[PDB]
Order: structure tokens, then sequence, then C-alpha cells
């Protein structure tokens, strides 16, 4: 299952 | 920037059999930048129903990608695999091999 | 023994080509499960194994969701890449993702990982720590100020230490048929003439899986490293693996060479000679 928080660069 | 040439491996999926169905791959690997071109060859000849893996990476960022289709060796019949890139002057072609 | 679940995230920008692509794949261990393409008809995230069809749309829905954001902060940081580097708006550049965890054979949290490259050399990563960054450039520190100001590791320590490996148990269990098994090589040598006073042995390794196998020559038992020819492992397209190492010997010396097979599925590594 994929991570929910992805920060943007 | 950074460009890695693909390596290339043409093989069958079984050990080949003279009439007995199987699968003609074409596996390229350690390559950047992504885009890249494959066909498989019958008898010089570029083959129309081709598929291949999602793209993928290694450790070292490099790419790798399986084209097949389903083929039937016979004696006679010649395949390859046909491959450009950025990295390469002119498309590159490797001759199956049954025993490679 | 020992497992893993990995995501790997390619973006290319394609200039005056419309939206950039985007391809999200999901592997446990040496198989793959899942894709996205954002080239493709579906815009789902889609099954590439036969366990984790069985998972409700309420899975499919949510696995959706998640890559479509990670491929709207993906188009968002090929932009801010540009400007960083000062490239121009006309060329191709390509970001890479890759992020996971591993477990160890008491199957549990091991090790975690983020990584993020661009145009094929690392860019920022996650420390084993899972509590501070790596910059591998001047304009990678600002990233790396950014994001411990924002705290962006201490979620995803979270994410990697638990719900990771909560879901790498999950697939294992869900998916054991697949991925607890072992397929021992099927092995084999061949015996080509080269000249008339030398000859290729080549030794096979067929259809097996987990991809890690070790191959290789020796000559009255000693190692034969600079003289073999050892092609990359590659994928039979079934979901199994091959490889080769060949020797060339001087012909009737043939006896002096053994193969050596060492492989998680094997009772025991083997040794082939050609006799």
């Amino acid at each position: 299952s994929l991570y929910n928080t992805v920060a943007t660069l | 920037m950074i460009q890695r040439t693909p390596k290339i491996q043409v093989y069958s999926r079984h050990p080949a059999e003279n009439g007995k169905s199987n699968f003609l791959n074409c596996y390229v690997s350690g390559f950047h930048p992504s885009d890249i071109e494959v066909d498989l060859l019958k008898n010089g000849e570029r083959i129309e129903k081709v598929e291949h893996s999602d793209l993928s990476f290694s450790k070292d960022w490099s790419f790798y990608l399986l084209y097949y289709t389903e083929f039937t060796p016979t004696e006679k019949d010649e395949y390859a695999c046909r491959v450009n890139h950025v990295t390469l002057s002119q498309p590159k072609i490797v001759k199956w091999d049954r025993d490679m | 023994g020992s497992h893993s679940m990995r995501y790997f995230f390619t973006s290319v920008s394609r200039p005056g080509r419309g939206e950039p692509r985007f391809i999200a794949v999901g592997y446990v261990d040496d198989t793959q499960f899942v894709r996205f393409d954002s080239d493709a008809a579906s815009q789902r995230m889609e099954p590439r194994a036969p366990w984790i069809e069985q998972e409700g749309p309420e899975y499919w829905d949510g696995e959706t969701r998640k890559v479509k954001a990670h491929s709207q902060t993906h188009r968002v940081d090929l932009g801010t890449l540009r400007g960083y580097y000062n490239q121009s708006e006309a060329g191709s550049h390509t970001v890479q993702r890759m992020y996971g965890c591993d477990v160890g054979s008491d199957w549990r949290f091991l090790r975690g990982y983020h990584q993020y490259a661009y145009d094929g050399k690392d860019y920022i990563a996650l420390k084993e720590d899972l509590r501070s960054w790596t910059a591998a450039d001047m304009a990678a520190q600002t990233t790396k100020h950014k994001w411990e100001a924002a705290h962006v590791a201490e979620q995803l320590r979270a994410y990697l230490e638990g719900t990771c490996v909560e879901w790498l148990r999950r697939y294992l269990e869900n998916g054991k048929e697949t991925l607890q098994r072992t397929d021992a090589p099927k092995t084999h040598m061949t015996h080509h003439a080269v000249s008339d006073h030398e000859a290729t042995l080549r030794c096979w390794a067929l259809s097996f899986y987990p991809a890690e196998i070790t191959l290789t020559w020796q000559r009255d038992g000693e190692d034969q490293t600079q003289d073999t020819e050892l092609v990359e492992t590659r994928p039979a397209g079934d979901g199994t693996f091959q490889k080769w190492a060949a020797v060339v010997v001087p012909s009737g010396q043939e006896q002096r060479y053994t193969c050596h097979v060492q492989h998680e599925g094997l009772p025991k590594p083997l040794t082939l000679r050609w006799e």
C-alpha cells in the first residue's frame, strides 16, 4: 500500500 | 547529463524445441535516459505483436525492460533484437542463438 | 527468510508533447504486483499478480487516489528542479523515486528507504536512521532545509516502520503460494567446439526464484573469476529467472572444471562437471 502523505520538493 | 548504454540479451523463455510454442525475449538493462526503441525480428523483418514489461530501475537508477512475443521456433527461421537509444549512433542488432 | 516491499516511480518531462510521463510499479521481493501508467487508458492502479486481484474496490480506489497524488507531486517537482538548475524549457528531464521497507527472517522491521534522483544521479535520500537527509549537492541542500523545517522525515519514518511492514506481511500471507515459494534452478551444461583445440563449457541455471543466485567456475578447485563470462540475471517472463556462466577450456581439460550453483531453492549447493 502506497504512502499517503508525500511532500513536494 | 548522464547517459548509459543498454545491455542487450535475446533468448527464449523455454529451452528451444522446433515446432513447440515458446516466447522470444529481448531484455534491455543498465540504460539512461528511459527512451528506448526495441524491435524483435523474424528473418530480418519486424514482428508486429510485441509487448513489454512496465518500466522499472535498479539500485544505481539505471532502467530495465523486457520485450517479448509468442513464437514457435523452427530449424531455419532466424530471430534477432534491434535496439536504438541516445547512446547508440546506429541501431544495434543482436542475433538469437538458441544456446545463449 | 527476509523480505522487502518496494515502489519505484519514474517521471519524464515531454516539452511540447503534453503532460510528463509517469510510471509507478510495486514489488514484493522479486515479484511485481501493481502498476500505474499515465499514458494508459484506465487511469487506475492495476494488478500484475494473481494474489492482489482479491483485494476489493476500497483497496483499488485508495491506491488509484494515492498514485494520482504521487503523479501530481512529480509534475510539480519537475518544474521546481528545472528552476533549481537553471535549465531551459526545451529539454526532457527525469525524476526517479524509490521507497520501501525490509523485514528480517523474524518478519520484523529491519530497514526503511526513501531515495530521490534527478537525471540519473542522487538528489536527496533519507539516511538509515530515518531521521535525517543526505543532500547530494548545493541545490538539494535547499530541499534538505525545507524538509527538516517541515518535519517530513518524521511522518515518512512512521510509514516505513509501521504501515509499510504491516502491508508487507499482509501481502506475504495473501500471496503465500506465489511469494513464500522458491523455485530451485534447473541446471545443465553445454559444450561447443570453438576451434580444434578449445571448447566453451556453459553452465546454465533456469526457471529459478528468487533472482539471487551464485554461479561460479573452478579449475582444480581454484576460482576462475577473471576467466569466466557471466551474464546478468534475466527474467524469463513467467516470474522466474535465468543465468549462465561460461569458460573456454583447452580441449581434453574438461575434467578439471567444476560449475558451482548456490541458490535458496537448493537443498545443498550443486557441483556440475562435464563427464
